[PDB]
């Protein structure tokens, strides 16, 4: 389970999400957590407002400059369990998998 | 609850958009 749908309620996230979505009609509203028995770095941010005309590739590219990870290790991102393809473009995946309270989560493990 | 834009973001986002793969 999710830490932030922990930390905060249905009402706040809801109105979070619409008030991003209003706010920055082109941008992505994103939850980015670690697998919680994964090896890998885990940093500050988990908020992130991504491009909707970025592909799924270019995003992961993106966290790993965040994270500073090193060019031979391999980054697995979930999204509802599943490995979403590298060339699927991020408002399509977020039509798809967004939640009900209009965020969509996705998860990153380095072993998968 | 704190969304707001990270400029210590939007380089990078403009960064990938060029960095196309397959």
């Amino acid at each position: 389970r999710s830490q932030f749908k922990d930390d905060f309620s249905f009402e706040k996230r809801k109105t979070e999400s619409q008030r991003i979505r209003e706010k920055y009609p082109d941008r992505i509203p994103v939850i980015c957590e670690k697998v919680d028995k994964s090896d890998i770095a885990a940093i500050d941010k988990k908020k992130y407002l991504v491009p909707s005309d970025l592909t799924v590739g270019q995003f992961v590219y993106v966290i790993r400059k965040r994270i500073k990870l090193s060019p031979e290790k391999a980054i697995f991102i979930f999204i509802d369990e599943i490995l979403p393809p590298t060339a699927a473009l991020m408002s399509t995946i977020y039509e798809e998998h967004k939640s009900e309270d209009g965020f969509l989560y996705i998860t990153y493990s380095g072993e998968n | 609850l704190q969304f707001e834009i990270d400029d210590e973001m939007e380089p990078l986002y403009n960064q990938a958009k060029q960095m196309r793969y397959g």
